[PDB]
RNA sequence: GUCUAAGUAUAAGCAAUUACAGCGAAACUGCGAAUGGCUCAUUAAAUCAGUUAUCGUUUAUUUGAUAGUACCUUACUAUGGAUAACCGUGGUAAUUCUAGAGCUAAUACAUGCAAAAUCCCGACUUCGGAAGGGAUGUAUUUAUUAGAGCCCUUCGGGGCGGUGAUUCAUAAUAACUUCUCGAAUCGCACGGCCUUGCGCCGGCGAUGGUUCAUUCAAAUUUCUGCCCUAUCAACUUUCGACGGCUGGGUAUUGGCCAGCCGUGGUGACAACGGGUAAGGGUUAGGGCUCGGAGAAGGAGCCUGAGAAACGGCUACUACAUCCAAGGAAGGGCAGGCGCGCAAAUUACCCAAUCCCGACACGGG
């Protein structure tokens, strides 16, 4: 029941969708780190028109988010989730622009089959078992032992297994997913530890603009290796 | 009333059980050979 | 009316304040348990997140640890010996946390003569400290409750040995 | 009373002293290492965790049961005067017996969980200086 | 059956006796499945312990019900905490005369059994079975709990204990349907080992051929090749024989036993624990060889029949392990150097003192 | 000084007029004051 | 209030060509109602704001995974009972008043026995695949343990889990529990082996389960910032005022409370007292956004993941309704007048946006 004006600005909405905006259901992604599926399909991608329209389309099993059908209308689709629609036969990834607003990449199954998920935390579970928690809140039993925090992992999304990983590297191109300079594509060139809390990295763009960003909100994409096709 | 469908559901339950357990066996064995390879490369650097 | 708040107290400057807000459900204080000697009288209560804790009020047997040699057994409770907080608790014989209490010696002596075999309280690895052997020939040792009987429903703890043993025996003599 | 004891280190055995670092480039003093005082509220001895805020300052009161008070002065900017105005504060921290305690010294203190109404803090380093009584004044 | 037991108890109380009268509520609370352990510790170490006057009147019914409750499988959990800790606490809290009557009710057909006669082996007895292997493994669990919770006090029942367990072992080694008999063998071995270190003064001498049939037939020609993985319960009984002075005369029976032990020592593919186990066995042998009169009753037996015919082989194997491999455990080093330190005053003449220096 | 351990002789305002004194007594007071006279001592 | 293929249908309910079949009133079950808003004495860094921290805490719902736990003296053998709704006999003057008598189901509450099973090891090995060696979950509590340059040389060369930090994570042992869980569920497709066995294996979901996440919350906590006033300089210790030790409860830290003693703590850098006049972010601008007490009155109790709901119960008080006089239920806002003379709909729909539920439909 929140207002369209209280709706965050990185998911876009015009002046004519009524005063209210729907609140996202709880899930893997965070509240303000979400674009709801209805906002995707009918408010950003305009494939349906009405609430009940979107509702009916999701009641029938036509869309699968990250390889799995999703039926709840306000499911959290936060960042680089792949969305297949088999009727048009088109898949979509959710990234930012340089302006820090949501952007959608049309894509086929060839690049759509995997996900570059950012590691949150590795642990030793019950039975002493090593498991992995990524940014998508997905856990992986028995990962490869080298992948610690601040690494990303190419994930199979059909078996969901590890397919690759990129190490946290001052020298790797990264992406900004938070803060005042949110959504700036550039290379990590330095990192300052700040032991005692809230350490940062120094990251310049491709066109000589260096800025200090927190290792919390950083997100690596590849050293060069554009493993997800950014739109030109 | 025991129906053959219900018996099949019991079979399906225990089949998913044994399938889960053998999958844990496979991932444990492959993780074991992976970590052996990794520590071999580590001490090879050493 | 019982709670845990700070609105009724004074500041660091010594000044009091009204700041009157109504007492709320996350400020809850619950009535204590006087866990005393009796048969098993334990209630169960759901709490924040519906989580159940066991309020024991009358308890007969607790599990105590002869862990310097490697066992722990569920023995009966005789009565409290000393409480570091309050002589009134010692008077009414209540079981709290860290409470030195006399217990029986029969299953411990049975385990000693079952593993080592040497009769006790009547080669070199079987060795009892002499004050503990005095407790053994008394048939009633001194253990201590290290569990919360009100907040776990049970009296678990360890036998009293050596330095703390002589310390609390001297305190008994005090 | 009761017996002071490290809670989970087995002493009455026939066949150790647990002291942890706080990290953050601090050194556990030898009195905290092997000094046979045991206090649950010392960082190296007890099981309390330092995190969050690190501070320092000058004691005004050493004479209390393991509790000093730091007078925190600062130059508050009054816009009406367009000036910096001295405002002293009063702080609270638990004193370990590990350190040698001086009056008027510059003492380094880090933040742990609240141990009383007032104390949320623990000494981590002491700098022995010749600071005078409350007549003295310095931004710190 | 719990329902059978409850109607049984109702007819027991239909027998109106003043002995059973003041404990009937305790019997009912024992049979009530929700208060078993706590009713047991109400019975024992409570205010209402059993009066020794009518104790004779109350013992048979309570021992019978307690047997039935230790046997019943329904409410038991899995693992050891399913019913094993129950039997553990039962025999921990029972009495020794109560233990005699308890083993009396526990042994149905093997209560009156004879395994040794004026001859050596009662093959006419051994070529028959009164029992299925389920009740046999249950018997062995019961007697293992008996021996472990009793300790020394197993002396006045030995003439039944050793007969029962040794019949089960000899039926097992005859049968070597394999799992039941293998586990019969293993738990009988461990219970006999605890029995050996529980009763020192007992005459184990009226039988030797039983130990021969247990040891020399299945394992001796394969013992190092099998125990290159780990210590077996045969090694456990050999170690308790090496520790007990009166069980050490059971090693001179076959003269190749210590050759196979030292061959296990010589095999370098062992996992070093069976190696230090063999070191401990020969260490206890030399400790008996240097111990005073209480062990000098059998010193001259072990000095001449065991140690003297194998000194050169001992030095050969220890030199093979001390010069062959490039890796050696430090515990292995300390244990082996201690064994040869204590073995040096045992020998006077040998053949490999050059190798040893 | 501490919590309640000192008898602060403070007049308690609601605790002030609880119950009126009810003299329910059966004898004539001369029996008992002679009785307290020649108790054990006399 | 709440229905989907996927809970329980014998409505003596409808509609038809063989336990059941479709539609499906009723009833049980599960979900809901931590809000929509109404009244009125206020809240002067205590809220609040930035800014931390939880290595001090609880979390229905989200999705992600997620359970090696046999045998263990019975020698024998896919389970229970209720009850609703339903049928009938009534009572009273009677309200969600209900008595007697007779039924039946569960995803409602309840118990729960084939010489194999499953791990770790493996000697020998033809990748053979294996002799045979050891061993038998989870939740609770306590104790213990673990938590791992130098020299030779051809001068080319050769050789010698995480945090800043934790008793953290994790593992095992000893016992412990009136201690749990480890599917006695529903629907749909129906195939391989052919012992054609009321066969053995076989897929897709719904419902349910332990733990950890994660979301959503909730809960403390750190530095700073209040407006004015000294006709406010002493104040706190007057429910401790400050410690530190020990216990209790709390989800947890905490004089938060109970025992022990110590001495405080604040203030002329403005304590304390008085007064009531109760802002923040979105920056060309203006705009735009966010912002305490009660449900007739005190006192006690009850559900739930979350309330001390104001939802209920109980007492006391105080009204006040019907009555056949014996009894029985119950306490809101809105409106019109407020001199006898005056002035804005008693409109309609959830169509859009948004919200809640067994749930595409129902309700807002």
């Amino acid at each position: 029941h929140q207002k369209r004006l209280s709706a965050p600005s990185h998911w876009l909405l015009d002046k004519l969708s009524g005063a209210y905006a729907p609140r996202p259901s709880t899930g893997p992604h965070k509240l303000r780190d979400c674009m709801p599926l209805i906002v995707f399909v009918r408010n950003r991608l305009k494939y349906a028109l009405n609430y009940r329209e979107t509702k009916a389309i999701m009641m029938q099993r036509l869309v699968k988010v990250d390889g799995k059908v999703r039926t709840d209308i306000t499911y959290p689709a936060g960042f680089m989730d792949v969305i297949t629609i088999e009727k048009t036969g088109e898949n979509f990834r959710l990234i930012y622009d340089t302006k820090g607003r949501f952007t959608v990449h049309r894509i086929t199954d060839e690049e759509a089959k995997y996900k570059l998920g950012k590691v949150k935390r590795v642990q030793l579970g019950r039975g002493g078992v090593p498991f992995l928690v990524t940014h998508d809140a997905r856990t992986i039993r028995y990962p490869d032992p080298l992948i610690k925090v601040n690494d990303t992992v190419k994930i199979d999304l059909e078996t969901g297994k590890i397919t690759d990983f990129i190490k946290f590297d001052t020298g790797a191109l990264a992406m900004i997913t938070g803060g005042r300079n949110m959504g700036r594509v550039g290379v990590i060139t330095h990192r300052e530890r700040h032991d005692g809390g809230f350490g940062i990295v120094h990251l310049k763009d491709a066109l000589d603009n260096t800025f200090a960003t927190r290792e919390s909100n950083v997100f690596v994409i590849g050293s060069e290796k554009p493993w997800i096709s950014l739109p030109k | 009333l025991v129906t053959p469908q219900r018996l099949q559901h019991k079979r399906h339950r225990i089949a998913l059980k044994r399938r889960q357990q053998e999958k844990v066996k496979e991932e444990a064995a492959e993780y074991a050979q992976i970590l052996a390879k990794r520590v071999a490369e580590a001490k090879a650097q050493k | 009316g019982i709670s845990r708040d700070s609105r009724h107290k004074r500041s660091h400057t010594g000044a009091k304040r009204a700041f009157y807000r109504k007492k709320r459900a996350f400020e809850l204080g619950r009535q204590p348990a006087n866990t005393r000697i009796g048969p098993k009288r334990i209630h169960i209560v759901r709490t924040r997140g519906g989580n159940h804790k066991y309020r024991a009020l009358r308890l007969d047997s607790g599990n105590f640890a002869w862990g310097s040699e490697g066992c722990t057994r569920k023995t009966r409770i005789i009565g409290v010996v000393y409480h570091p907080s309050n002589n009134e608790l010692v008077r009414t014989n209540t079981l709290t946390k860290s409470a030195v209490v006399q217990i029986d010696a029969a299953p411990f002596r049975q385990w000693y003569e079952a593993h080592y075999g040497q009769p006790l309280g009547r080669a070199a690895h079987g060795k009892v400290d002499p004050a503990l052997e005095k407790q053994f020939e008394a048939g009633r040792l001194y253990a201590i409750i290290s569990s919360r009987p009100g907040q776990s429903g049970r009296a678990d703890g360890y036998i009293l040995e050596g330095e703390e043993l002589a310390f609390y025996q001297r305190k008994l003599h005090k | 009373r009761a017996f002071l004891k490290q809670p989970h280190i087995f002493l009455n055995s026939k066949v150790r002293r647990w002291y942890k670092d706080v990290g953050l480039g601090f050194k556990t003093p030898k009195t905290a290492i092997e000094g046979h005082y045991i206090d649950k509220k010392c960082p190296f001895t007890g099981m309390v965790s330092i995190r969050g805020r690190i501070l320092t300052g000058r004691v005004v009161s050493t004479k209390m049961h393991r509790t000093i008070i730091i007078r925190r002065e600062y130059l508050h900017y009054i816009p009406k005067y367009n000036r910096y105005e001295k405002r002293h504060k009063n702080l609270a921290a638990h004193v370990s017996p590990a350190f040698r305690v001086e009056e008027g010294d510059m003492v380094v203190v880090g933040q742990c969980r609240p141990l009383s109404k007032t104390v949320r803090f623990n000494v981590l380093r002491v700098l022995p200086r010749t600071g005078k009584s409350v007549k003295k004044f310095q931004k710190f | 059956d719990i329902e059978l037991q409850k109607l049984a108890l109702k007819a027991i109380l239909t027998w109106k006796s003043e002995g059973i009268k003041p404990y009937q509520e305790h019997l009912e609370y024992l049979l009530d499945e929700a208060r078993f352990k706590n009713e047991l510790t109400v019975l024992f170490q409570g205010d209402n312990k059993i009066l020794p006057e009518h104790r004779s009147e109350v013992i048979p019914v309570l021992l019978h019900l307690l047997y039935g409750r230790a046997i019943s499988r329904k409410g038991a959990a899995s693992g050891r905490h399913g019913l094993h800790a129950t039997r553990l606490a039962i025999i921990r809290q029972l009495d020794v005369e109560d233990m005699g009557s308890f083993l009396d009710i526990g042994l149905g057909p093997l209560r009156a059994i004879r395994v040794v006669d004026e001859q050596g082996v009662r093959e006419s007895v051994f070529a028959h079975e009164p029992l299925p292997p389920r009740k046999q493994v249950g018997l062995l669990n019961m007697l293992e709990a008996v021996i472990n919770e009793l300790g020394t006090s197993v002396e006045p029942y030995m003439d039944a204990l050793v007969n029962s367990v040794l019949y089960c072992l000899v039926n097992a080694c005859r049968k070597l349907n394999e799992s039941l008999y293998r586990v019969i063998r293993t738990t009988a071995l461990k219970s006999l080992s605890r029995l050996f270190q529980n009763a020192p003064d007992f005459n184990w001498v009226p039988y030797r051929e039983l130990m021969v049939k247990e040891i020399i037939s299945p394992r001796i020609e394969k013992l190092p090749v099998e125990s290159t993985q780990g210590v077996s319960a045969t090694w456990r009984l050999m170690a308790t024989w090496s520790s007990l002075p009166k069980a050490a005369p059971f090693l001179n029976v076959d003269k190749r036993i210590l050759p196979k032990i030292v061959e296990t020592l010589s095999i370098e593919k062992a996992k070093d624990e069976v190696k230090v186990f063999a070191l401990d066995i020969l260490k206890n042998l030399i400790n008996l060889a240097q111990a005073p009169e209480t062990e000098s009753q059998f010193n001259e037996l072990i000095k001449t029949e065991l140690l003297d015919p194998n000194t050169d082989l001992i030095l050969k194997t220890i030199g093979g392990v001390l010069h062959g491999q490039s890796d050696i455990g430090r515990e292995l080093l300390s244990s082996a150097v201690d064994t040869v330190v204590v073995f040096a005053p045992m020998i006077e003449v040998s053949s490999h003192i050059q190798d040893m220096l | 000084a501490s919590k309640g351990r000192k008898l602060r002789y403070t007049v308690h305002e609601k605790l002030q007029n609880f119950m009126a004194p009810e003299d329910r007594r059966s004898w004539e007071e001369h029996a008992i004051d002679r009785l307290f006279g020649t108790l054990f001592g006399q």
